[PDB]
């Protein structure tokens, strides 16, 4: 009180020095059950795959993509990123994915990255240098290998030109190195661009097939509708906790409601645009929002040249959520002050037909 | 521990390490077998012998000089010379015939003698 | 796969005094009984809706291709579910992406591809006498199929005017969001007059522009028409209309549960203002 008139003598009366408030605890977040992350099923844990060149293009986009179950597992060799934290892949969102699956040989898993060249990365598979993404290749020589090599895969070896950042082309014709003209078969200057592949199940490290797949990410203006898992605490009623669920935040103390809202209807308001209520996304369940207690203190105090004891005054606020008497009146709470049934005339003006006055070993009454 | 790298996962699981006796025909003639695809194994019937134990890390130097140059064309996965593909295999196998380097592995006791007449005698069977 | 309907005579379109129709919750914000005023693109009361009237003695099915200025309000007046679906999009063909939302009654399937639809795409059923019950004959809605962005497909089941569906659609945001409301219907009249509050019923997000819209309608092949590759087919009765949306400013009257149960429009009169 001697601080907030800038005084060091402070006269009879009740005088207001601050606002009382409740702060949250652990910040409670909520949000909709996780199910059917992504059709997964077909592309990571696949049995028949394609060659290089007829790597499939799956559409990666209205599913929740969990990129932790995979960040997380030991059953792959390479988890490379590049553009993009490996950690807050669960966090950002997208708008399409493409699902690459192709197999290729072991030391042709290195060619497969943004900026590299060679042989396989020029002719069969090439990424851009802006490439945004991640690379998985794992090792699967124990089932793509069979007994007298397998001979299934095939890929291109030549031809007249390069192959753009994402493109697949299917045609198979000859290459002609030299100016004489080919006819439709092999020769001097004539070969064919097809050329089978050879894997063995007791060739080494740099010759087992390893099964490598790209995860190209785009953002374009279409909507998001492709992100991560998120935290969905737990939640607690009756207690001053800020809350964060689908679309929204707040703070507030949570507690069991009693209307009945509309199937679709999740957030709920009032006059004068209040939010006061919202559903659980989990437990379908409605909470009334209650903004915490909060009011101005105020210190009812006689003359300094008098007395130095003081008494406290809650306005608005309930002794149960304070935390030398205590009386509650419907002012607020009084802490401070022995209540009496005696009464005298009003001396100091605290409000709800009580007063408070500095009488008889000598303190104040209410 | 010279700086050579390790061996592959199917140098230990094709290799015939044991000689199988008179269950099945096989000639023991150690060989050093470089199939081209990454499968390097041994052909030898290595039993308890000091000389066994000489040819064998001569096929293992082999072994090392083909994997070498693993990371060649077909025409290039060979020696220079004919001369330098078996010095390099013989080289490692004049080396590891010291006896300190026996005694540093655990086959020579340490309580050994550095008299001049073993090596006067080892000098002229070279 | 495109056939062409022939033996058709060209008749005027008609309208319709629409009654106070087409309120819908504009966002999923409870309210109590207390009132509240919005902005969002509604459907101006006592408005002239385009009435497309299709039944058969000259036979009458007009399904024409309206444009879609910022939303369409869609009403069935039926009696044996004749519509079967809509068609949404810009050039209807291979140019660019079109949503197609087609119910074959067994699955309310809705695609988003670059489909290349023909020129008067329905749906055709067939009645077998021998089996007493109906059976469809064919889908020409469109030809092929490009390259896709969503698809869906609902859970199988089987399938005067007793039956009213409304419908209300946006596209904001690239959203597409559709509003719907079934309430039965009892009377032989045009429109009925009343209210209803439509309730959102998906949020499909095409992300691609929808300038112009179609309706698909059913027809019938039984024995009583001559059969033709183009020719004998007829429809029953049915009928449904077309409002389009403007910019205006409602008062919406919320109930203790959260129904709206009146509004008025104030653009009107000036008792509304
Ligand atoms: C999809 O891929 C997952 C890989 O995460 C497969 O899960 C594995 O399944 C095998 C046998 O079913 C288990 O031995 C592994 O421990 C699983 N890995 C895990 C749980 O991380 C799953 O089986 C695949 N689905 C199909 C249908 O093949
Ligand atoms: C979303 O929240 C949890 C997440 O699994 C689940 O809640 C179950 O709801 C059903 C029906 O309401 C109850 O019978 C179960 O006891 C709840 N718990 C579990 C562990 O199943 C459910 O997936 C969703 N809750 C819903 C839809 O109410
Ligand atoms: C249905 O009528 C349309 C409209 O005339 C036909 O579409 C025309 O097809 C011819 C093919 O020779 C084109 O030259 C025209 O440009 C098309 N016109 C339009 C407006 O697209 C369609 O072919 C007819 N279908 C059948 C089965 O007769
Ligand atoms: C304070 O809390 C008590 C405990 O429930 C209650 O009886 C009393 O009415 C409350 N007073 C005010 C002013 O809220
Ligand atoms: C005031 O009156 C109440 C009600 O009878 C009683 O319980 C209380 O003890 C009284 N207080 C004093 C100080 O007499
Ligand atoms: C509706 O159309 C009729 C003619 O079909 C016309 O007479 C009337 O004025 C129109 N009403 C409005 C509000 O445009
Ligand atoms: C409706 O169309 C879908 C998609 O083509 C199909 O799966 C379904 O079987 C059809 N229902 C019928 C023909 O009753
Ligand atoms: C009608 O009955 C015939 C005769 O069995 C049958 O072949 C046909 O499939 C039936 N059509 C239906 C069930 O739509
Ligand atoms: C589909 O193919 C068209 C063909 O030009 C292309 O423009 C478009 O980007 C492709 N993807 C989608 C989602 O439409
Ligand atoms: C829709 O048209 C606007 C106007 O030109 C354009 O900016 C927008 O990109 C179009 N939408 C799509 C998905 O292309
Ligand atoms: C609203 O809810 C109450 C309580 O469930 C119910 O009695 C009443 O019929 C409902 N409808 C209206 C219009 O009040």
């Amino acid at each position: 009180t001697k601080c907030t008139l800038k005084s060091f003598t402070v006269e009879k009366g009740i005088y207001q020095t601050s606002n009382f408030r409740v702060q949250p605890t652990e910040s409670i977040v909520r949000f909709p059950n996780i199910t059917n992350l992504c059709p997964f099923g077909e592309v990571f844990n696949a049995t028949r795959f394609a060659s290089v060149y007829a790597w499939n293009r799956k559409r990666i986009s209205n599913c929740v993509a969990d990129y932790s179950v995979l960040y997380n597992s030991a059953s792959f060799s390479t988890f490379k990123c590049y553009g993009v934290s490996p950690t807050k892949l669960n966090d950002l969102c997208f708008t399409n994915v493409y699902a690459d699956s192709f197999v290729i040989r072991g030391d042709e898993v290195r060619q497969i990255a943004p900026g590299q060249t060679g042989k396989i990365a020029d002719y069969n598979y090439k990424l851009p240098d802006d490439f945004t993404g991640c690379v998985i290749a794992w090792n699967s020589n124990n089932l793509d290998s069979k007994v007298g090599g397998n001979y299934n895969y095939l890929y291109r070896l030549f031809r007249k030109s390069n192959l753009k950042p994402f493109e697949r082309d299917i045609s198979t014709e000859i290459y002609q190195a030299g100016s004489t003209p080919c006819n439709g078969v092999e020769g001097f200057n004539c070969y064919f661009p097809l050329q089978s592949y050879g894997f063995q199940p007791t060739n080494g490290v740099g010759y087992q097939p390893y099964r490598v797949v790209v995860l190209s990410f785009e953002l374009l203006h279409a909507p998001a509708t492709v992100c991560g898992p998120k935290k969905s605490t737990n939640l607690v009623k009756n207690k001053c906790v800020n809350f964060n669920f689908n679309g929204l935040t707040g703070t507030g103390v949570l507690t069991e409601s009693n209307k009945k809202f509309l199937p679709f209807q999740q957030f709920g308001r009032d006059i004068a645009d209040t939010t006061d209520a919202v559903r659980d996304p989990q437990t379908l369940e409605i909470l009334d929002i209650t903004p915490c207690s909060f009011g101005g203190v105020s210190v009812i105090t006689p003359g300094t040249n008098t007395s130095n004891q003081v008494a406290v005054l809650y306005q608005g606020v309930n002794c149960t959520e304070v935390p030398s008497n205590v009386f509650q009146t419907r002012a607020g709470c009084l802490i401070g002050a022995e209540h009496v049934n005696n009464s005298y005339e009003c001396d100091i003006p605290i409000g709800a037909g009580i007063c408070a006055s500095y009488q008889t070993s000598q303190s104040i009454i209410a | 521990s010279v700086g050579l790298p390790n061996m592959t996962q199917g140098f230990w699981e094709n290799s015939m390490l044991t000689d199988p006796g008179n269950v099945q025909k096989a000639v023991c003639h150690p060989t050093a077998w470089d199939l081209g695809k990454g499968d390097f194994r041994i052909l030898m019937c290595t039993k308890v012998t000091m000389d066994d134990f000489l040819t064998a890390h001569h096929e293992m130097g082999h072994i090392q000089y083909d994997m070498a140059y693993a990371a060649q064309p077909f025409l290039l996965r060979n020696g220079a010379n004919e001369g330098f593909h078996e010095a390099v295999g013989e080289i490692m196998s004049l080396s590891a015939a010291t006896p300190k380097h026996l005694k540093s592995i655990g086959l020579l006791s340490p309580d050994f003698q550095e008299d001049n007449e073993t090596e006067i005698n080892f000098l002229l069977k070279q | 796969q495109c056939v062409n309907l022939t033996t058709r005579t060209q008749l005027p379109p008609a309208y319709t005094n629409s009654f106070t129709r087409g309120v819908y919750y504009p966002d999923k914000v409870f309210r109590s009984s207390v009132l509240h005023s919005t902005q969002d693109l509604f459907l101006p009361f006592f408005s002239n809706v385009t009435w497309f009237h299709a039944i058969h003695v000259t036979k009458r099915f007009d399904n024409p291709v309206l444009p879609f200025n910022d939303g369409v309000y869609f009403a069935s007046t039926e009696k044996s579910n004749i519509i079967r679906g809509w068609i949404f999009g810009t050039t209807l063909d291979s140019k660019t992406q079109s949503l197609l939302i087609v119910n074959n009654a067994t699955n309310v399937v809705i695609k988003v591809c670059e489909f290349q639809f023909c020129n008067d795409p329905f749906l055709g059923v067939y009645y077998h006498k021998n089996n007493k019950s109906w059976m469809e004959s064919e889908f020409r809605v469109y030809s092929s199929a490009n390259n896709c962005t969503f698809e869906y497909v609902s859970q199988p089941f089987l399938m005067n005017f007793k039956n009213l569906r409304e419908f209300v659609f946006k596209n904001i945001d690239g959203y597409f969001k559709i509003y719907s409301k079934h309430t039965p219907i009892n009377l032989v009249r045009d429109l009925p007059q009343g209210f209803s509050a439509l309730e959102p019923l998906v949020d499909l997000p095409i992300g691609i522009n929808i300038t112009r819209f179609q309706t698909l309608l059913a027809l019938h092949r039984s024995y009583l028409t001559p059969g033709d590759s183009s020719s004998g087919w007829t429809a029953g009765a049915a009928a449904y209309y077309v409002g389009y949306l403007q910019p205006r400013t409602f008062l919406l009257k919320y109930n203790e549960n959260g129904t709206i149960t009146d509004a008025v429009d104030c653009a009107l009169d000036p008792l509304s203002e």
